[PDB]
DNA sequence: GTACCTACGGCT
DNA sequence: TGTGCGGT
DNA sequence: AGCCGTAGGTACACCGCACA
């Protein structure tokens, strides 16, 4: 009962550091998620909060996640869910929110007692096949529930939505990307394991921010994709236009990713006020729901508007850099990874998911066909089946007699005893036969997939292609030069 | 005011200030409004009942002070209509019984400290749709379309038609004598 | 429209708020003793199956479920209401069984809802008992997506047992808690004599009984409160004078008045000493512990008269506090000042209705089941023909029609037959069905006997109340001293 | 914020430093108030290894601990003025409780080192099954963690002042890389 | 992670 | 030095 | 006075890392 201070510091600090690293601040390379986000989405899945259903109150979603999966504060959970519903934060939003979910001015969401949420349609693709033994479940924090170690993630979410996180001894900053480009990149990789980063860059041009804007040049992108680290220069979308009486204005319609618009405006106001920038006569945020983002900087008559714009870029967040630092959990450990690595781990995850799903579907189809073979024997000899049951004093005796007389398994005998008399009508008998015939065909299709690795790989391609066609959208961020 | 999200125009004749219950409603209102002519002032919950409070308490209350500063008219004897920063002061409480209560508290304050603002027809009551626990439950476009868009909104202009009757109504409903308020409830309550 | 008269706006908006606070927030229903938030909390616990035999469930989750389904208000109002129902210093018969930090007599609040866990107490099962036997009317919830109870069956007199306090609009309420044994004995005496007087009822119900024990001074305040619904009741702490060594003494307080914050009472005594408004006190300590119970010690100066000091403490601090009884509850959905008898009468009438409605529900249910059994007896006695009828039929609609006409069966009987699983054809099932049928006919007769005789129904209410009294009734804690 | 004990004899008095008011309430009810004081601390405490002295002395939680201990700090540290002979760190049993423990030890080691040398600093061992002390009932907290008859307190011992100095600098200091290297060298994934 | 206002009646 | 975001 | 208990609101700290 004596503790050396040095040993205590080392073990307690390591305990904390390791936990923040593998179970808090860093995303998994396979699904792009940290624990709180995974638990929020799993919670939505388990409470049936699909896009075709009505919005559910946020307080309730949060209460459920806290109880069953996430032993931490309600505010960490709610704020994480809120960001997933912000179209200025997530390139492909994962939560469909109803109500005040915050704004680009740093206004927070309304209290969870007011807002409502459900899954977006793309989130269905993160969860698809989760109940087909595609991913390993683990015990939750108190051993009363089960939770997914990782989501099937049928689209490359790490790269699609990006991630940022501050851990201990390290951090991560992965920018979002265009979904059509990423899937084309995965498809190219799938046809050539030895593809180079430069080759992958014919599909994946660079980041694609939800807030659009511009990226200056490709050297920082290239460095980031090659090594996991690189500086990417982002600029607002700004133009110079006339405003009457020989005067001009600078009009900003897109801002850099993660830049608070109100803050950026106050920074300009502060520079004007302190006379650290010349030529500006007015500053207005004309953003509206109907006009979109619109920040106007009026320029003094005869002043060079282009000079003023270059000055705003040097002195304000109108120009901002994104420091790429691609750290993710790979096999449960933090790893700095390049673009190809990120895609390789994602692709392997997809192959495993689709293989496991195919194996699961085969087991369940064989089980069900076995049951239907039992029901078909019962229909073929219904008079005898009835006599056998009627002569039997108990269920146990009837079970044994059915197994003995009709060479049935215990599962088949129990299915026959469970069959309702309505199943004996013409339509119901035909349904039993039709389901069986369809099932034999389905079993044949599954066996083909499992017998040939190229057929499986091709199925992965086809499913990715379908997702690309349904959810892929245009590039927003312009890469200049 | 720190909480005031003012409009661009400085021409009072065309500007409107919307009074909402807090930041939950303020965020939706801020995003949906027309920032050129519509200012928003989120207010911190149940408003001080000025009919029950003495002057020192009233003048030191943060929400009261915000409203006075934002309207720019001064108060009581020093009220100057000509200095009104908005020609429409719009009460936009949440669509619940508590929002109705907040509305009575706000009207009490305007009636006792800014009566000419009411007499001039500058005080309005917004009509957000029912079925929402608060404006923070509404999307910004729904709030704009149903409640703030002048092309579709239905604002109620508050009218003072008999001052003696209004004085008695404010004293009875909002004053310190419980018995008269109990009597009013008993005489008017329809439990159906 | 376009215009709105200020006077009309004020009258209508204020009345809207006042009525809502009165009938759906701050005042308890006379029948179950509950306000909407508490009723929704208990119904929530029942619907999520959070009974005393199941593990504790996270408070945050309970509150989230209540918030979404039944109570469209702040999470803090819900959690704090739940917390109070779990405090043994607040509720004479706690309705919630809490795990974790649920606050103290010193005004410490509960731990954040993220940390605590809760479930129903055993006595709460009595509030909810028979709720699914059409004993009480259900209503639509706030958004039309759920159903909630307008009132609970409340198989014990909860209004009076746990009491209530509420600040509404135009009025308030203050009902003290009572001893459950005494209350049930009072309801029983009343059930045998509609003309019983308040004085006779007081032979059963001696006065309030606080979860915090203590003393009540005299019966005058109690008597008027029971006769009129209003009266002042003087509560006094339990205090004794004892030696502490070397010829010195101390006052030791082991019980304090209901709703008095212990730490604040101690600060008030300390304030009086510091400002020299009381003479003779040399030390003040809170020696309260989980092992020893409440123990507040006030050291007295050698040779000072400890009883004079104690009397001064009663006059100058909350060591003595009054409970202003003001018994307002919702009666037929309207607030009413009620006396002790009127409270018991409405409670007893609620019990008669609950038991009557339950009996009627059980009767409809038993007859429905007897009807089904009749159809199954026919099916089993003619099974070969039943099966061939079904096999020859292309759809179950055709099967249903043939079964009904051929065997003189209702639609419900024919459906039950089509739903019957093959395992129901075993040899001993036909007798098992016959046994249930015979028992059911007897049961129907027993239920019909109850509904045909008001005295038999009334006796069933007495027996059920008596069983609750024997299982949950406990000793009086508050001593009433005369006086 | 301090809920002191009755006794004013430091030799027999103990102060428990707990995580949040949530834990404070259970602790205050379950303790022996004659000899046990409770100081509830608000969240993660300041990392004194990274902070400027002016910020350290101005921090509310740091001030409350100095006032409670009564010994003063640094060069003015007077071990004889200690108001308790047992300063017990009782954080919730998990990774953030572990983190708060390292932060507290950092403060004690850099500002009240003799307190550790004198053997006045202890670590409580609340049961592992509760991710917060506010989840436990007062009696269970008393029995398992605060009752001298059954509790298992760890006495903090300083064995090598040079190795300790390097450890606090490495783990708690501003140089990220040494912390990243320590993690890489010692992590058992 | 917590502390505080308000309505309401009664006594790079 | 302020800010991105999961934690107390 | 300020306390009781359901209601309407919401504001400020701490850790950890890496950018400009
Ligand atoms: O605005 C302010 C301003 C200042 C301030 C100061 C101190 C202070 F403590 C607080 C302050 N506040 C707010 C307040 C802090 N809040 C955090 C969130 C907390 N919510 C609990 C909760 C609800 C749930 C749930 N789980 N947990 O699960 C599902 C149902 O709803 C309630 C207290
Ligand atoms: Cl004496
Ligand atoms: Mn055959
Ligand atoms: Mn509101
Ligand atoms: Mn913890």
């Amino acid at each position: 009962n004596e503790r050396n201070i040095t040993s205590e510091m080392r073990e307690s600090f390591l305990d904390y550091a390791m936990s923040v690293i593998v179970a808090r601040a860093l995303p998994d390379v396979r699904d792009g998620l940290k624990p709180v986000h995974r638990r929020i989405l799993y919670g939505l899945n388990e409470q049936g909060m699909t896009p075709d259903k009505s919005y559910k109150k946020s307080a309730r979603i949060v209460g459920d996640v806290m109880g069953k999966y996430h032993p931490h504060g309600d505010s960490s959970i709610y704020e994480a869910m809120v960001r997933m519903a912000q179209d200025f934060s997530y390139r492909y939003p994962l939560v469909d929110g109803q109500g005040n979910f915050g704004s680009m001015d740093g206004d927070g969401a309304a209290a969870m007692r007011f807002t409502e949420a459900r899954m977006t349609k793309i989130t269905l693709e993160l969860l698809r096949d989760i109940n087909k033994d595609t991913i390993d479940f683990i015990d939750n924090y108190d051993g009363n529930e089960r939770e997914p170690s990782v989501l099937p993630a049928r689209f490359p979410n790490l790269l699609a939505n990006g991630a940022s996180g501050i851990a201990v001894g390290m951090a991560t900053n992965i920018p979002p990307h265009n979904l059509t480009e990423l899937i084309n990149g995965v498809l190219s990789l799938s046809k050539n394991p030895d593809i180079s980063i430069a080759e992958l860059m014919e599909d994946i041009e660079g980041p694609d921010f939800p807030t659009a804007g511009l990226i200056l040049g490709k050297s920082g992108i290239r460095r980031a994709y090659e090594t996991g680290r690189g500086s990417i220069q982002m600029r607002s979308r700004a133009v110079i236009e006339e405003r009457g009486g020989g005067r001009q204005r600078i009009v900003v319609t897109e801002i850099p990713f993660q830049v608070n618009k109100a803050r950026m405006i106050e920074k300009i106001a502060e520079l004007v006020r302190d006379k650290k920038i010349d030529g500006i006569t007015d500053l207005r945020d004309e953003t509206s729901l109907r006009t979109g983002v619109r920040v106007v900087i009026d320029v003094r008559k005869d002043a060079n508007a282009s000079v003023i714009l270059n000055n705003l870029y040097k002195q304000t967040p109108l120009q901002t850099s994104f420091g790429v630092n691609m750290i993710a959990l790979v096999n449960g450990r933090p790893k700095l990874i390049n673009l190809k690595e990120a895609l390789v781990h994602y692709l392997e995850h997809q192959k495993t998911v689709v293989r496991r799903r195919t194996q699961y579907n085969l087991r369940k189809a064989k089980d069900r066909a076995h049951i239907l073979e039992g029901l078909r024997i019962a229909l073929d000899h219904i008079d005898e089946i009835i006599s056998t049951i009627r002569e039997s004093d108990t269920d146990k005796v009837a079970m044994e007699s059915l197994q003995q007389r009709f060479k049935l398994s215990e599962k088949q005998a129990q299915a026959i005893l469970d069959m309702r008399l309505r199943r004996l009508t013409g339509l119901e008998r035909d349904k039993i036969e039709a389901e069986y015939n369809e099932l034999l065909n389905y079993i044949s299709e599954l066996e083909t997939i499992l017998a040939d690795e190229e057929v499986l790989l091709q199925l992965v391609r086809d499913e990715l292609t379908e997702i690309r066609d349904r959810f892929g959208d245009d590039r927003r961020t312009e890469i200049q030069l | 005011p720190g909480k005031l999200a003012d409009c661009s125009s400085k021409s009072p004749e065309e500007c409107e200030i919307f009074l909402v219950e807090g930041d939950s409603a303020g965020g939706s209102t801020k995003s949906g409004r027309d920032s050129r002519t519509q200012a928003i002032l989120p207010l911190r919950g149940k408003i001080l009942n000025v009919e029950k409070a003495r002057l020192d308490r009233i003048l030191n209350n943060n929400e009261i002070r915000q409203m006075i500063t934002a309207f720019g008219t001064g108060i009581g004897g020093d009220f100057d209509l000509a200095k009104a920063r908005y020609h429409k002061i719009v009460i936009m409480t949440d669509a619940d019984v508590d929002g109705a209560h907040i509305r009575t508290l706000l009207l009490t304050f305007f009636y006792r400290f800014m009566r000419p603002l009411i007499e001039a027809g500058y005080v309005y009551i917004a009509q957000p749709p029912t079925g929402y626990k608060g404006l923070g439950e509404m999307n910004a476009d729904q709030l704009w379309e149903t409640t703030m868009n002048p092309e579709h909104r239905a604002l109620l202009q508050v009218k003072l038609e008999d001052a003696i009757e209004a004085d008695q109504t404010f004293e009875m409903l909002m004053g310190d004598v419980v018995e008269n308020r109990r009597q009013f409830i008993e005489d008017n309550a329809v439990y159906a």
